[PDB]
């Protein structure tokens, strides 16, 4: 998970 | 004379990775499909160079990616060289007459490391270092020089900024942004730098900066519409476009495009695909 990226 | 805007790839609302095309034209306000990449690639980066669309790297779920796919707009996809290291939000740029991509992420490390394409041989070659590990930074040349901004090492957010001068071979440091932002969007535009939105480490942003190079100085331009991170930027016949990305809440389908004329920005379009962390790159007609 990238920061500030949507959920997954 | 006419450039157009073109998107590959990206996070779609089904939430998975997507490889939907689509063209962009400012004049006509129009959109339309291009074939479809050969395989689903969120986190990817795209260049355009002769009339040529080159797409790079990425993740489709399952791994990251070193393969690279290329189109001649002049419409079927076919493979080219891979590159050496497996890159999701990596930075990406053409200089010369090759294409040079930094930075990114292989599913362990980030990297610091940069390398290049030479279509004339078909080829990645590796270069110097970065100093710093950076993913979710771009590239960007001027004046035939290179500078990659922001981004993410796996540990914090950066608001440092580097310059790759080729006549050197090596990195240096310039004077940092003001904000510290991932997934922003970075063009050059009348000898300016400007980076657009991004992700700080709390809010999502609509917050823009420009450098100007001849003074070696960044100041706050008019903020955006809306936030929006993992978004693509790209200049257009003298206007920086802003192009979908995430809002934090939503997957945006909507581009905007800043104006020096007016210091402002305006929608232009409602309609493309809603996804984020997509490649983005002109196209001349
Ligand atoms: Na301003």
């Amino acid at each position: 998970g990238p920061p500030g990226g949507p959920p997954v | 004379a006419n450039e157009v805007l073109l998107v590959v790839g990206g996070f779609g609302s089904q939430q998975s990775p997507i490889d939907v095309v689509e063209k962009y034209d400012p004049k006509t306000q129009e959109w339309s499909f291009l074939p479809s990449i050969t395989r689903k690639r969120r986190y990817v980066a795209s260049v355009s160079l002769h009339d040529r669309i080159y797409v790079i790297g990425g993740y489709d779920g399952r791994s990251r990616l070193s393969s690279v796919e290329c189109l001649d707009y002049t419409g079927v996809w076919y493979s080219v060289a891979p590159m050496n290291v497996r890159r999701g939000l990596a930075g990406a740029t053409t200089l010369g007459d090759m294409i040079y991509v930094s930075g990114g992420f292989d599913g362990s490390r980030r990297h610091t490391s940069m390398e290049r394409y030479d279509p004339n041989i078909d080829q990645w070659s590796m270069l110097g270092d970065m100093q710093t590990a950076r993913e979710g930074a771009g590239l960007v040349v001027a004046s035939g020089v290179i500078y990659c901004l922001g981004g993410y090492d796996g540990l914090n957010i950066l608001n440092s900024v580097e310059k790759y001068d080729p006549h050197t071979g090596h990195w240096t440091n310039v004077t940092p942004m003001a904000t510290k932002r991932s997934g922003a969007g970075v063009a050059l535009l009348n000898d300016h730098i400007y980076v657009v939105g991004g992700f700080d480490g709390t809010a999502h942003l609509s917050s823009v900066e420009a450098y100007n190079i001849r003074t070696d100085s960044w100041t706050t331009v008019t903020s955006m519409t809306t936030p929006r991170c993992y978004v693509g930027a790209t200049v257009l016949r003298g206007r920086l476009y802003a192009i979908a990305g995430y809002d934090g809440n939503s997957l945006l389908s909507s581009i905007e495009c800043y104006d020096p004329i007016i210091d402002s920005w305006e929608v232009v379009t409602s309609m493309g695909t809603q996804r984020c962390d997509a490649g983005v790159c002109v196209l001349r007609e």
